[PDB]
């Protein structure tokens, strides 16, 4: 734990002292070293310690950091996917922004204090406002959308944290507190409602993904959407269970509506990144609802399905970024004959699209089975509703694949050696998790 | 009218003054259509 | 000026007068200790820095620099001067050729003018121009402008007797970065920026050589013609108004040379005093200051001129 | 819980109850109780009396809005030029109409609220929503298409916000103290006060 | 390793900087402000970090010339006045008897520049821009010739003044090339082929004379300083 | 394929001159390039800094505008603006705070007019402007008596002074 | 000779170039009323000379031997624009076209060694090749490249996205999207890194002043050093000049 | 050329609408003086106002917000006429 935190603090530190020509190499080495430190944290985490594997405090309640089942999975996932982001991004400015964002996000996951969680997570507010609103390829509207949505939801969460700190005297997770108030429960809930894109607060995610860089999109999809489940398991369910059980019909209404309308909105997309971004929104609802059941199956299934999403959607975003570099287009209608023109890119694209459709040899299958089993434990109709409307995803995925597959094209647009190096780890991890090493 | 930009040996230099058009990543860019662009905007 | 009670530090910023008070003397001695310790630390750091130690020294003045005198080949353009006796018993050279320039001539400190170079009055040698008269003489006429980074070269006449001296006439403009080897230029000629004039080239009066044009060796550019190109070729005849431009360029660069000579020729103590003049001009821009109520300050030197 | 095996949170026994224990030995209150005037105005028994007591607020607001607009007009008229028309004849309709229409909207709101509460017999969110819906309907009689929907919704939403954050919110968090021991948890060993803190006196402005 | 050398450089530089600052503070206390003098801080042989110009005994480097970075200059070679030889980013090599004339730039400072190599008895003309190129033995470069990166000039060749050599263009032996796109004009006759060494030795003699005069200048400066 | 390349015109062919009436009443011949906005051409000529005011939009204050009088024949080349956007808001504040009563039917702002060939020898005049203030550095007292140039102002635009 | 209306005053003492025993060239200096302006991160090489009304924006690099003379008219160099070795940038008093004669250089512009720019408009992301001459009134539009050894005649234009070469510079090819987007900016960024390196090993007052201080100290010790109130002498000289100008009859 | 948003209305008609904002501008002290005075007296009178229900207060605030006219609106539309 201490080694992981030290390395997380070391990565932004190194950029200040590097030569500004060695920045990429030093950043890549630092990212791999942080991954190794995360593996060490996993090694030193004994399953005998059932509640929390590790807890460290550095002199205050705010400096209390700890790893649990959800935290450990999410932290390993972010440390796994960061190096790919590092290689995809060029320039000292971009490297600095992405390193600071990753440091803040990775410190948020292991934090055990709601106020420190808020402080670390929202520190990356301007960095995305600048990142998504970059000079030539960015849009100011999307940056405004994401920044305002995050600010309002996080401020509601902050108000609830202040009320808890006033009443209980503490806001740390390790101190058992329960509240039945609905205002505080909604204050904590609204952040989850916005951060995990859930209709009708999902509008920020699409505009952000399309106008963010490929490394930015990879991080956003990979771990920033998963921060919702760390907040839910760590800071909402322990204290706000009475409210989630009181509002369960409403929770199901909103979750299933998000699933259905996000699936239907995906059908109206002509941009590849928008297609992947809307697939993410439909995928988040099952996670949110499975956790909300507050059962052993639901929590495990949600964290598993988060890992599956954080291995599948970064791959699709990376492949789309590679294709956009090769073609300078993201419109499906311009892109044809990709099967003949890019056999190696097409194979991986089809593999990852099959993963997104939750086919058996992929982690999404196991994760979906567990989540659907939890929903079936609550009620049969709950699982039946989700299982049927999964067919909408097949329609748009198949239409996109058919449009890209064949036609007449005069351009060889296939990936280079650097690109294949970029996705090889994701493919290997996807296979390893798919065979059951979840 | 064209030349190979990439060098596997590592002796790569960008010939910004070269008479021949380099076969860089922009070589394979899709030509694009005016009405398709306006459909995307709409 | 109005007041005579100005602080001595204010009047002599370059070097404060000898300390007279006890406190000032103690400060002087402490400064001596600091200077010695700083030099010691400098040398210790220089040891780690490696070969060279990032040492710095004053550079020689090459604008007025000599060349070895040849007893066989007497000076033609420049003057010949003896050298100090100690340098005689070290180097062994009896006399050295020195450049010859008129008082109105402006030579930039950056420029390197060497040996057999005669420069007329109101002519200007600008920054980075190298004028080497080591083997043969260079003559520049009045109101002639050798601009920035221009190289003027000469060679030996050799067995043929071909004249390899460089004679530049009056009212001649040599554009920036032009290279002129042993050629002859007549009066009222503009040599374009980047133009190369090789051996044996005679450019007649009233002609313009275009920018970035290499005139081939032993080529005579006749009067009132414009020649451009890598193998410089005729394109058009000089328009009657373009002649007035030629003269206007010469005169404008004469005024420019006077200004630049005025700026460069100031001594250090005057330069530092002028820096303080500019600084307290900036500080005195606020007209609501208490001192402005006290006095009106002279504009060129911000000294109290009259009370307000 | 922070584990994937058993449900998060906890449960409290419904059979077992904990005896209330006082937050402090002696209670000193700096919060004043509602005045008799507040109870009089809040009384909705007689809908006419309830309406007439609460309209002066609406008339006041309409008068300020009309005065603002009328002064914006008056400021513009030139003193140096003599004007053929009479300025007050121009300006009085502004203020009078603004005040009248504001008073009419507030009257509909209060009357419908009191009438619904009397007929229903219960204090509920629905009375405010229906009174607001009627007021917003009166606002958008002859207005274009989005406005027949939006104004009933906004005017109905306003009493919901007033009820939620003016009545439900204070009553939900009366017990929470912030000093001594947490309201739920008195078994924990925290410093117990003889007296509650008085951060300010009862106000009198 | 390189990191150790970087740390040593940073430590020594910090020490030297602090020493100079303390000397300036002592001058301020004494009331002397000569440290504020803006004079030419140009050094003929500048070093970038630990890369310093290696220089031969018989070499002449003009005081106005700038030999910067790791530039290896062989014996009996001359870098003349206001000539810029930059080898910081990539090293520059100059052979025996080679001359860099006035206002000539030889450097390898572009991002993708190859290491510049200059052979023996190679005279670079006054004004020529040489960037990342290999020049073979006994080559006469014109006054204003531009030679681009990765271009190769073979032995016993003359490039006429004003010619521009595009990259990856090999100038073959015993030939004369000219033009903005450089193209072969004629084969070198025997007299020009013999002329190369005579030109080089004459340049060396001239450099020796200039070195004597430069020493004279240094003694005159020494008289003032001490 | 491979249609004929069109050689570009030199600066002399694509320079149009416009006769500009300044505040003092003198007429100036302002040579300008086709394809340039009127405000830039006026700034480059050497008109004083009092002659210009920043574009009072949320994100357009770096642009320098002028109040100009355009003949009826050239009203067609002025750019249309959407009222429901904030460009119309910039325009409305510039009328409200700068032009005010000095408005005429010919009143326009320079940035919304682009010079072209058909605008050769067009006669325009600087329109009178009322005293305005954004910051103490960026303000107009009402005196057109400074002899500087808006060209010589490196400052991009108004921020906290 | 002596400019008596100079902004800082007349020169009390003027020294001849023959009497100089060391090089006193200043890398930034003021020509009468025209003052060069520089940002914090602007690198001027010790060899380089910048005079007159030259405005240097942030990340501007002036390398060894480059002369930027802003005496006749204004020179502006945009952000991250590098003037390489021995390259001269000058401004004319007037331009033949009739437009402004200032030499405006845009952002991310690389002027390669020994290239001469005089009273030209250079657009953003442009490259001027080695020994390329751009004459008065010539305008290079953004994202255009001039090949080495090419001349842009007075009043001529290079369109955007085009590579031009030849003494009468002519169109060669259209620059590719990758070139215009990346490489032109990348060259300026590389030379900014090189200049940042050169700045990092530069001392604020390098130890070359010690040699002149030794001579000054020797003069002080032998009692030849004279303390001159230059401010008062400037005032007195201006007064005498005004009185003489009043006295003169012709 | 790029796809661009269609701008409703004619160029000269929109410019004429925008030119109706160029009218004699009063100085803001006149409004501020009256607002300060009546606000001071208003704050003195508010302490004597009866306590109102939160619902009525919110409805009064909504009505005031709807009835408030922006100062620019009167500026564009003001006519010195009966
Ligand atoms: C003879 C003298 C003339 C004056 C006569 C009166 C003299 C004063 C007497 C006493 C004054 C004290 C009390 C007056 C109010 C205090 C305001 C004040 O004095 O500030 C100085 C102010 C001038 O200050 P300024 O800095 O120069 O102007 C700033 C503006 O930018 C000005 O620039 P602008 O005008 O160009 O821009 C206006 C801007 C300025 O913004 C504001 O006005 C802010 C107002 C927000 C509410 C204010 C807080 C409300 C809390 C009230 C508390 C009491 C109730 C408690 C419970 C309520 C819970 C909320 O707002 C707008 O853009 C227009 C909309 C106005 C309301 C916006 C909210 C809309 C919500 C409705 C939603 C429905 C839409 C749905 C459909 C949408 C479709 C998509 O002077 C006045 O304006 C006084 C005029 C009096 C008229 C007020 C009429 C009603 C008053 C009570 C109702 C309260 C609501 C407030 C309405 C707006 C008031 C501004
Ligand atoms: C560009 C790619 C080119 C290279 C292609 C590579 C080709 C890959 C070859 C396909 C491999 C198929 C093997 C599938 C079996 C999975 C292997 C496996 O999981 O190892 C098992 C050992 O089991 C085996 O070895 C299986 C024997 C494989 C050979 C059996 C016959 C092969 C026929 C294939 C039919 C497999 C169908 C299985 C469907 C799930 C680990 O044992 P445990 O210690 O119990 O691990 C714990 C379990 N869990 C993983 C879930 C955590
Ligand atoms: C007692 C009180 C009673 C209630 C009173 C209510 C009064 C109104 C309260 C509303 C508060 C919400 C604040 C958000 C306002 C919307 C954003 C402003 C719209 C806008 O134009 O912003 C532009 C872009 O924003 C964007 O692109 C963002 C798009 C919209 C953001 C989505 C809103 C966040 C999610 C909303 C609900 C979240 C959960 C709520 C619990 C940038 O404008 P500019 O910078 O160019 O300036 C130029 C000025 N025209
Ligand atoms: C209309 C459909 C509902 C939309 C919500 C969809 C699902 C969200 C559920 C989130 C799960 C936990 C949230 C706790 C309750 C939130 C809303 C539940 C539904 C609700 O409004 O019930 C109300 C009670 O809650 C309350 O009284 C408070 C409501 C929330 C307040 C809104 C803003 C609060 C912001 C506070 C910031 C943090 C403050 C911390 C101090 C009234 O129901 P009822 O019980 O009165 O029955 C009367 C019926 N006849
Ligand atoms: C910020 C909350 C504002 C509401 C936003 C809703 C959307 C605005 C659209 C305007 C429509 C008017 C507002 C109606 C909302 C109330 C919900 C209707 C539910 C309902 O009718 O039940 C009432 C209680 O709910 C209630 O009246 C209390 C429920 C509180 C509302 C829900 C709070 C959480 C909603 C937050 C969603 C996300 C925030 C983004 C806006 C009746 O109850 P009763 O006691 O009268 O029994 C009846 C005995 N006669």
């Amino acid at each position: 734990m201490s080694l992981y935190l030290f390395m997380l603090f070391l990565q932004p530190l190194s950029l200040s002292f590097v030569s500004r020509s060695f920045s990429k190499i030093s950043s890549l080495m630092m990212s791999f070293a942080t991954l190794w430190s995360a593996v060490y944290m996993w090694f030193t985490s004994n399953g005998a310690n059932q509640t929390f594997y590790q807890v460290v405090s550095w002199g205050s309640d705010w400096s209390t950091f700890g790893v649990c089942y959800t935290s450990l999975y999410i932290s390993l996932l972010c440390a796994f996917i960061f190096p790919i982001c590092v290689i995809l991004v060029q320039g000292y400015r971009a490297l600095s922004i992405l390193i600071c964002i990753q440091t803040a996000v990775s410190l948020s996951i292991v934090s055990l204090h709601m106020l420190a969680f808020y402080a670390l997570f929202e520190s990356s507010l301007l960095l995305f406002f600048i990142l998504i609103g970059r000079r030539k390829y960015g849009s100011l509207s999307a940056a405004y959308n994401i920044s305002i949505y995050t600010f309002i939801s996080a401020l509601g969460f902050l108000i609830s944290a202040f009320w808890l700190n006033w009443s209980f005297g503490s806001v740390c997770a390790l101190l058992p507190n329960e509240e039945a108030n609905s205002f505080v429960a909604f204050g904590i809930f609204i952040l989850l409602w916005v951060k995990a894109p859930l209709v009708p607060f999902h509008l920020w995610l699409p505009e952000a993904h399309v106008y963010a860089p490929t490394a930015g999109s990879v991080l956003l999809a990979g771990v920033l959407l998963k921060i919702s489940i760390v907040g839910l398991h760590v800071f909402f369910l322990p204290i706000c269970a009475s409210s989630i059980v009181k509002a369960f019909p409403l929770i199901l209404s909103i979750c299933l509506g998000s699933f259905i309308f996000s699936s239907f909105s995906t059908l109206k997309q002509i941009d590849l990144k928008k297609i992947v971004a809307y697939s993410s929104i439909s995928h988040m609802a099952i996670v949110f609802l499975s956790s909300a059941t507050n059962s052993g199956l639901g929590i495990q299934g949600a964290v598993l399905y988060c890992i599956a999403h954080g291995l599948i959607s970064p791959g699709l975003f990376l492949l789309v970024g590679i294709l956009y570099k090769n073609t300078n287009t993201k419109l499906v209608f311009y892109l044809r004959g990709l099967s003949q023109q890019a056999p190696v890119w097409w194979s991986v694209w089809v593999f990852f699209m099959l993963g997104n459709l939750a086919f058996p040899l992929f982690p999404n299958f196991i994760a979906e089975v567990v989540c659907l089993s939890a929903l079936f434990k609550n009620h049969e109709l709950y699982a039946y509703a989700f299982i049927f409307f999964s067919f909408v995803g097949t329609v748009y995925s198949s239409t996109v694949l058919g449009r890209l597959k064949g036609g007449v094209s005069s351009q060889c647009v296939d990936a280079s050696r650097l690109d294949v190096i970029s996705w090889n780890p994701l493919v290997l991890a996807t296979v390893v998790t798919g065979i059951g090493y979840m | 009218s064209s030349r190979i930009a990439g060098d596997t040996t590592g002796k790569y230099t960008p010939n910004i003054f070269s008479p021949e058009t380099p076969m860089d990543r922009s070589f394979s860019h899709v030509p694009k259509n005016p009405f398709w662009e306006a459909w995307v905007f709409r | 000026s109005l007041l005579k009670n100005y602080p001595p530090s204010y009047l002599y910023p370059f070097r404060h007068p000898k300390p007279e008070g006890v406190i000032e003397k103690v400060l002087f001695n402490l400064g001596s200790l600091f200077r010695s310790a700083g030099q010691g630390m400098d040398e210790l750091g220089s040891l780690m820095l490696g070969n060279g130690g990032m040492q710095e020294s004053v550079g020689p003045n090459l604008a007025y620099a000599p060349v070895k005198y040849n007893p066989a080949a007497a000076p033609k353009a420049g003057i010949v001067a003896p050298i100090p006796a100690s340098a005689q018993r070290v180097l062994g050279v009896k006399e050295i050729v020195l450049p010859s320039k008129a008082e109105s001539t402006f030579i930039a400190p950056n420029a390197n003018v060497l040996g057999d170079v005669k420069i007329g009055a109101k002519s200007s040698i600008w920054y980075g121009a190298v004028l080497r008269g080591d083997v043969n003489s260079i003559e520049i006429g009045d109101n002639t402008n050798v601009q920035d980074n221009v190289t003027i070269h000469v060679a030996k006449h050799s067995i043929d007797g071909k004249l390899r001296n460089t004679v530049i006439g009056n009212n001649v403009t040599i554009g920036h970065c032009a290279t002129i080897h042993a050629c002859t230029i007549a009066d009222n000629v503009i040599i374009g920026m980047g133009a190369t004039v090789l051996d044996g080239v005679k450019v007649e009066s009233g002609s313009i050589v275009g920018a970035g044009s290499i005139v081939p060796p032993n080529t005579v550019i006749p009067a009132g013609q414009v020649w451009v190109g890598n193998p410089a070729k005729f394109i058009r005849n000089v328009l009657p108004e373009e002649n007035g431009f030629i003269a206007s360029s010469a005169n404008n660069y004469d005024l420019l040379g006077q200004q630049h000579k005025f700026e460069n020729s100031k001594v250090f103590e005057e330069m530092l005093v002028e820096e303080e003049i500019a600084k307290d001009r900036e500080l005195l821009e606020d007209k609501n200051l208490a001192v402005h109520q006290l006095y009106i300050f002279d504009p060129q030197t911000q000294l109290a001129a009259r009370p307000r | 819980t922070f584990n994937y095996v058993i449900p998060y949170g906890g449960s409290s026994s419904y059979t077992i109850n904990n005896e209330p224990v006082k937050a402090e030995e002696v209670t000193v209150d700096f919060s004043k109780e509602p005045s008799a005037s507040s109870l009089k105005l809040a009384d909705k028994s007689d809908w006419i009396a309830y309406t007439f007591n609460n309209v002066p607020l609406m008339a006041t607001v309409g008068l300020l809005a009309g005065a603002h607009e009328a002064f914006l007009h008056y400021e513009r008229t030139p003193i140096y030029g003599k004007r053929t028309y009479n300025i007050i004849k121009k300006l009085a309709p502004i203020v009078i109409n603004k005040t009248a229409y504001a008073t009419l909207l507030g009257a509909i709101f209060c009357a419908t609220d009191a009438l619904y509460e009397n007929y229903s017999g219960k204090k509920s969110y629905t009375s405010g929503m229906v009174a607001g819906a009627a007021t917003g309907a009166v606002f958008a009689i002859g207005r274009p298409l989005p406005q027949p929907l939006v104004w009933p919704l906004v005017f109905a939403a306003a009493p919901v916000i007033a009820d939620l954050f003016g009545e439900v919110y204070p009553e939900s968090m009366k017990s929470a103290r912030g000093y001594g021991t947490p309201y739920g948890f008195e078994n924990l060993d925290d410093a117990v006060p003889t007296r509650n803190p008085i951060r300010r006196n009862p106000h009198h402005y | 390793a390189s990191f150790l050398k970087t740390i040593v450089w940073r430590c020594g530089f910090a020490i030297k900087e602090t020493g100079l600052a303390l000397e300036t503070l002592g001058c301020k206390l004494q009331g002397n402000y000569s440290f504020r003098e803006k004079c030419s801080r140009h050094t003929p042989l500048t070093q970038y970090q630990f890369k310093a110009p290696s220089v031969g005994e018989s070499t002449f480097v003009a005081p106005s010339a700038l030999v910067s970075g790791d530039v290896i200059i062989g014996e009996k070679s001359s870098v003349l006045y206001n000539a810029v030889v930059r080898g910081e980013f990539k090293s520059v090599t100059i052979g025996e008897g080679s001359t860099i004339s006035d206002n000539a730039y030889v450097g390898s400072s572009s991002e993708f520049s190859p290491e510049t190599v200059i052979g023996s008895n190679v005279s670079v003309g006054s004004g020529a821009v040489l960037k990342g190129c290999t020049v073979g033995n006994n080559v006469l470069i014109g006054n204003n010739v531009i030679i681009s990166e990765k271009a190769t000039v073979e032995d016993n060749t003359i490039l006429a003044p004003g010619s521009y050599v595009p990259e990856d263009v090999v100038v073959k032996s015993g030939e004369l090339w000219s033009g903005s796109p450089a193209q072969k004009l004629r084969n070198l006759d025997e007299k020009e082929l013999a002329l190369f060494n005579t030109l080089s030795v004459g340049a060396t003699e001239l450099a020796a004379d200039h070195a004597v005069i430069m020493k004279l200048l240094e003694l005159k400066q020494k008289e003032f300083i001490k | 394929d491979h249609d004929h390349y069109t050689p570009p015109k030199t600066v002399f062919e694509d320079t149009i001159t416009i006769n500009v009436l300044d505040y003092d009443g003198k007429k100036h011949a302002v040579k300008a390039l086709i394809g340039t906005p009127l405000n830039k051409a006026l700034v480059e000529y050497g008109f004083s800094s009092t002659y210009f005011f920043p574009n009072m939009g949320y994100y357009t204050q770096h642009i320098s505008d002028a109040h100009v009088f355009i003949p009826e024949e050239y009203w067609k080349y002025v750019e249309n603006v959407d009222l429901k956007t904030d460009d119309a808001e910039a325009i409305k504040l510039m009328f409200k705070l700068v032009v005010q009563d000095y408005q005429r039917e010919t009143s326009f702002f320079a940035s919304y007019l682009t010079l072209n060939k058909e605008m050769d020898n067009m006669t325009i005049g600087f329109g009178p402007i009322k005293p305005w203030h954004i910051t103490p550095k960026w303000s107009f007292n009402g005196h057109h008596n400074v002899k500087d140039r808006m060209f010589d102002r490196l400052e991009t635009g108004p921020f906290i002074e | 000779v002596n400019f008596y209306d100079a902004p800082n005053g007349p020169a009390v003492e003027q020294v001849k170039i023959e009497d100089e025993w060391y090089n006193r060239q200043r890398t930034e200096f003021n020509i009468l009323n025209k003052q060069p302006s520089k940002a914090d991160d602007v690198f001027i090489a010790p060899n380089a000379v910048v005079c007159g009304d030259v405005d240097l924006y942030q990340k501007v690099s002036i390398f060894f031997g480059a002369v930027v003379r802003g005496d006749l008219n204004t020179i502006r160099i945009g952000e991250n624009s590098t003037i390489l070795d021995k390259a001269v940038v000058h401004a004319a008093s007037t331009s033949p076209t009739g437009l402004n004669a200032a030499t405006i250089i845009g952002s991310n512009v690389t002027v390669e060694p020994h290239a001469v720019l005089r009273s030209c408009r250079i657009g953003d992301n442009c490259i001027v090749g080695a020994r390329s001459v751009v004459c008065e009134g010539a305008i290079m539009h953004p994202e255009s490249v001039l090949a080495p050894g090419s001349v842009l005649a007075p009043g001529r234009q290079i369109p955007s996205g085009e590579l031009w070469a030849g003494s009468p510079a002519k169109f060669v090819r259209k620059l590719t999207y990758y070139e215009t987007s990346n490489v032109i900016r990348e060259s300026a960024e590389h030379y900014y890194d090189i200049a940042t390196g050169f700045r990092n090993e530069t001392f604020d007052h390098g130890s070359a002043w010690r040699d002149a201080e030794a001579y000054r100290q020797k003069l002080v010790d032998y009692k030849e050093y004279n303390w001159v109130n230059y401010r008062e002498q400037k005032y007195v000289m201006r007064l005498q000049r005004d009185a003489a100008e009043l006295e003169k009859l012709l | 050329d790029e796809p661009k948003h269609q701008i409703p209305g004619n160029a000269l008609d929109n410019w004429a609408f925008l030119r109706t904002y160029a009218k004699p501008l009063p100085d803001m002290i006149h409004y501020y003086y009256y607002v300060y005075l009546f606000g001071f007296f208003f704050v003195y009178k508010v302490a004597d106002f009866p306590e109102y229900s939160p619902r009525v207060l919110v409805m009064a605030a909504l009505i005031g917000s709807l009835f408030y006219v922006r100062r620019d609106w009167v500026h564009r539309e003001f006519k010195d006429s009966p």
